[PDB]
């Protein structure tokens, strides 16, 4: 018999423990491995497809109209939206981004964030998409926005932008939960020139947000939801 | 020249043209291929009734009035009346298929609108009574007409709320699920070529519905002032390396 | 060694990476260098921690519940005095893990338990009692107990393992679907059936746990729980799903409550708030 | 070094090493180069 | 507290220019537009116009030619101008600020009478 | 430009009846709809906000329903606070008409 000492966290139960067990099917054999496509290995390659923002959550219930950014004709100048770029709350919690944002404690990296125009092909629009990094405010009447990171759209044929929100941080990662410290910034867009409509159509067109992940979106420290909750078990 | 938008998908006698297209959609990037043999476990030989089933079957065209919330379609459901892909399905125990889905919907340079056409595997719908209550088999199976989410609850029928995908799931995360959009400035079609995706090598055709196919407005429909506020949305579904294996007496579903 | 962010100067340029059209169905990968003027900076990162490997691998709480040791005299069932208890084995009664497997439709693990077992005497103890819990795995087909101390205890056949109570167990149990993954999710019914359950299927079928306590009696009496924790190794997953907004209200099903509260937070103010 | 021999009872693989988004990132089927015109 | 103040000269000889602000509280005008409405007494709402977040003003279709709205934003003043007075614009002129996209926080009115 | 039907011009109700008051519109307003109650000799004050959705501090009782051209605001168990004209106005694109307006007198 070896002498052995017996340390510390001894018959613990550390529930992220990767070690070996019996099985208690010996010789079992299981059924073979079919090829199925869509096979994921790593969650940071399904954070990188886009996903619909519900940036118009301006309604006392959840329904499509939370995803359509409203254009108006007479306007310029002024502002379409805005947000703050918390990734794990607002507008951006209930995204694929932003839900599996939330099963982690840090991030880092670029974002993706993208608006597809769905306006008549004979209107057209001017828009400005700012990223205002931290340390300032919100920005207010579009100066303040195109001082900061921004893009100028140009509404044609192809109707779609992405902005990137670079990673403008001097620490490494920032919470996915909102904290002050580490505050991603601003997003905003604006009227560039305004957005004109063709003859005999009228009202609101809309815009179609989305966010997704640049490839070098870092995610570290898994840690619960508090997206889902339960009360009791549930039953069959 | 090599122009992205103009496209031509012929299958069989069926042909269908686009001259305002996306790129088309193949799911996952794996295109439809038929059952290799160290994949399968059914000791049949497989029927591959080529050009007679893997061919385009137009549906019945729904109409987009504002107000629409969406369309549902189950493969192979959706299929099951349709010539001899829908008897062969009927006929044999075992299939397996994949498809190339067409959606269409023209309009002008004057409309706007959104539609979110996607393509969700095995989507499990939700009943609208909560609790243990399931959805009855003549609900998740309504064949070429498919689910209005824009109809009232029935009773053992899923729920129809577009926010919720019918499964408790936000509507804005369907793009994860291989999609196009039909966004009438863009494009009239959508094309989504699906592969056979099941954890199984070949499957129940009758009790079991591979993919569903859902038709969203995302934007609403826009007409310009003296149009009529309706356009028509055509799907034309395809199977694509259609195996049938099994084959029995005609197989009784209800209704 | 791995470039996060390259170095890129000011563009003029008829090539315009950061116009496309997602009617297409496609993410564009439109790099910070697209758009902005960039430094070279490096990941320091591999992505070891958003594996699925390591995602849906750790050990999550999927099911809790009561077994007693008293006397078992005149108590003609023993179930509802919960004298053991069995456990249809599935990840979907306890909602965290549910909400991280349901981002799949498709899941194949091998699957590893620990089994904890923590004793209580809520009335007229004298002293705790030094408790072993059976714990059997029970497959479909073989004879389920309707006693604490009948045959099917016996485990001839069935794999089962005894700890003491407060002390732990851990066994692992490899894959052992009937088809090549589990499914998360199944769009249909046993068989062609106008009354049949829908989405229920075997196809996630993972075994059943029979829980009794060995010991005889006491005295007084003894509430042991048990928690199983499961942990899926060796996992390959596919189809990633959008994620569960709602809560859920039963197993094997999607539905959710009726009237629930909006799962998209409204804001405080307008779309043009921050 | 594994200690039993059934391989359910090893421990995890570890990093997965493919990390290959294209497949839900870009399905389509006729490549779409960065910086190209989406549609022509 | 978002205030917004109607102050007019509440009698006005016909055939004049009319002339009311809306001094505006809580908010800048440079990130809401400002709407007028008008009621006269027994009859229902009519809307007057908007100046929006930026200088860009929509009018009644039918008072086009004559109603004309301005601000100043370093003022937080609205200037509602009329020329060519009718006994129909004999009304209570509220101002509104834009609440997404809508019309509220109206204020209290002006009672303008349009008489000889 | 789009003009805005409300119907009645009056009802006649009493506290704990049910009032429906229904707008109706020549062009698709797309829920962009406001509802707006007025009090005797008060500014007006916006109820039910895009055509559904319930404006800050408005009781639970009111209930905007309705899409497309047909919009209908309804009073489940009506109290004394809530008598007076009642109005429609779209926010799809100007000019924002209004409607006719409704009054409610008690019975």
């Amino acid at each position: 018999g070896l002498p052995t000492t017996t340390l510390p966290g001894s018959g613990q139960f550390l529930t992220t423990d990767d070690r070996q067990s019996p099985s208690a099917l010996p010789n079992y054999e299981p059924t073979p491995r079919i090829h199925i496509p869509g096979k994921v290995h790593n969650l940071l390659e399904i954070i990188q497809v886009d996903t619909l923002i519900p940036m118009n959550n301006t309604h006392t219930k959840d329904e499509v109209n939370s995803y359509l950014i409203p254009l108006n004709a007479n306007r310029q100048n002024e502002q379409v939206f805005g947000t703050n770029l918390f990734i794990g709350d607002g507008v951006f919690k209930t995204t694929l981004l932003g839900e599996i944002v939330q099963y982690y404690t840090h991030w880092s990296g670029s974002l993706r964030f993208s608006l597809m125009y769905t306006g008549p092909a004979l209107s057209s629009a001017k828009l400005i998409l700012a990223y205002t990094p931290p340390g300032a405010r919100g920005p207010q009447d579009r100066r303040e926005a195109m001082l900061g990171t921004h893009v100028v759209w140009d509404i044609g044929l192809q109707s779609t932008i992405v902005m990137t929100i670079p990673w403008t941080s001097g620490v490494q990662f920032r919470y996915t939960d909102p904290d002050t410290y580490t505050s991603a910034g601003f997003l905003s867009c604006w009227y560039q020139t305004s957005l004109i409509l063709p003859p005999e159509t009228t009202g609101q067109v809309y815009l179609l947000s989305f966010i997704s992940a640049c490839p070098d979106f870092k995610l570290r420290l898994m840690k619960d939801t508090q997206t889902i909750s339960q009360t009791v078990a549930l039953t069959e | 020249g090599y122009s992205d938008r103009v496209q031509q998908i012929t299958l069989g006698n069926s042909t269908i043209t686009t001259q305002e297209a996306a790129n088309a959609v193949v799911c996952y990037a794996e295109w439809p291929e038929y059952l290799p043999d160290v994949d399968a476990s059914d000791v049949n030989k497989t029927s591959k009734p080529d050009t007679s089933v893997c061919r385009f079957y137009t549906l019945d065209s729904k109409t987009w009035t504002t107000g629409s919330k969406g369309w549902c379609w189950k493969l192979p459901d959706a299929l099951k009346d349709m010539g001899v892909f829908g008897q062969n399905m009927f006929f044999h125990s075992l299939g397996r298929s994949g498809y190339t889905v067409h959606v269409q919907c023209n309009a002008t340079k004057f409309h706007s609108g959104c539609l979110l056409v996607v393509v969700i595997p095995e989507h499990q719908l939700a009943s609208h009574e909560g609790g243990n209550v399931s959805v009855k088999y003549t609900f998740t199976h309504p064949g070429e007409r498919g689910i209005d989410l824009s109809s009232a609850n029935e009773v053992g029928g899923p729920v129809k709320d577009v926010i919720y995908n019918m499964n408790g799931t936000l509507l804005g995360n369907l793009l994860i699920f291989p999609h196009q959009f039909i966004n009438l400035r863009t494009n009239n079609t959508a094309t989504i070529v699906i592969p056979y995706i099941n954890s199984v090598p070949i499957d129940s055709m009758t009790r079991h519905n591979n993919v569903s196919l859902m038709v969203i407005p995302i934007a609403p429909l826009t007409v310009p002032t003296g149009a009529t506020p309706s356009l028509p949305i055509t799907v034309t579904i395809a199977p694509m390396c259609t195996e049938f294996s099994g084959i029995r007496s005609k197989s009784i579903v209800p209704q | 060694q791995t470039v996060a962010s390259i170095s890129s100067g000011p563009k003029h340029t008829q090539k315009v990476p950061i116009l496309t059209a997602n009617e297409t169905g496609a993410t564009m990968p439109v790099l910070p260098s697209d758009s902005i003027e960039t430094r070279t900076t490096y990941m320091h990162f591999n992505g070891s921690e958003t594996d699925v490997e390591c995602f849906l691998g750790r050990a999550a709480c999927v099911h809790v519940t009561e077994i007693q040791n008293k006397d078992a005299t005149g108590i003609d069932n023993h179930r509802e005095a919960k004298l053991f208890n069995d456990w249809k084995i599935n990840l979907s009664s306890l909602v965290q893990l549910r909400k991280k497997l349901e981002l799949f439709t498709y899941v194949r693990f091998d699957s590893e338990y620990t089994i904890l077992a923590t004793a209580s005497q809520p009335d007229s103890a004298n002293y705790s009692s030094n408790l072993v819990v059976q714990a059997m795995y029970v497959p479909p087909g073989a004879p389920n107990p309707k006693e604490w101390d009948d045959y099917t205890w016996q485990s001839a056949s069935n794999p089962s393992v005894f700890f003491k109570v407060g002390d732990t167990s851990r066994f692992s149990v490899p894959y052992v679907g009937l088809a090549s993954a589990y499914n998360c999710f199944y769009d249909g019914y046993s068989h062609d059936d106008a009354e049949t359950q829908y989405g229920i299927t075997v196809l996630n079928h993972m075994g059943s746990m029979a829980f009794r306590i060995v010991n005889e009696h006491d005295e007084h009496k003894t509430l042991v729980k048990i928690r199983v924790y499961h942990r899926a190794k060796h996992v390959e997953a596919w189809i990633p799903r959008a994620p569960r907004a709602l809560p859920y209200t039963s197993i094997g099903r999607t539905n959710y409550p009726k009237n629930t509260e909006p799962v998209i937070k409204k804001r405080k103010g307008d779309i043009k708030s921050y | 070094i594994n200690y039993y021999k059934d391989a359910a009872s090893t421990s995890s693989a570890g990093q997965s090493l493919s990390m290959d988004p294209s497949k839900f990132t870009e399905p389509v089927k006729d490549l779409m180069l960065k910086g190209a015109p989406a549609l022509n | 507290a978002v205030q917004l103040a109607e102050s007019g000269p509440a009698l006005v000889a016909p055939s004049q220019a009319l002339s009311i602000t809306c001094t505006v509280a809580g908010f800048s005008l440079t990130a809401y537009g400002v709407a007028w409405v008008r009621q006269p007494p027994g009859a229902g709402l009519e809307w007057l116009g908007a100046i929006w977040a930026a200088g860009a003003t929509d009018y009644n279709a039918a008072l086009k030619s004559r109603a004309s709205i301005a601000k100043d934003n370093s003022k937080s003043q609205v200037f509602l101008a009329m020329a060519s007075l009718a006994t129909a614009d004999t009304a209570a002129y509220y101002c509104a600020r834009e609440w997404d996209a809508y019309g509220d926080y109206w204020g209290q009115g002006t009672t303008v009478t349009v008489s000889a | 430009d789009i003009v805005l039907t409300q119907s009645p011009a009056a009802l006649s109700a009493a506290a704990g009846a049910t009032v429906a008051a229904t707008c109706r519109a020549s062009g698709n307003i797309h829920n962009a709809l406001a509802w707006y109650q007025q009090k005797a000799g008060k500014s007006p004050q916006l109820l039910v906000y895009a055509a559904a959705a319930l404006a800050a501090g408005v009781p639970s009782r009111f209930s905007g329903s309705g899409s497309g051209t047909a919009y209908a605001l309804a009073i489940n168990s009506l109290a004394a606070d809530d008598f007076g004209a009642y109005y429609c106005q779209h926010f799809w694109s100007t000019p924002y008409t209004f409607g006719g307006g409704t009054k409610l007198e008690i019975k």
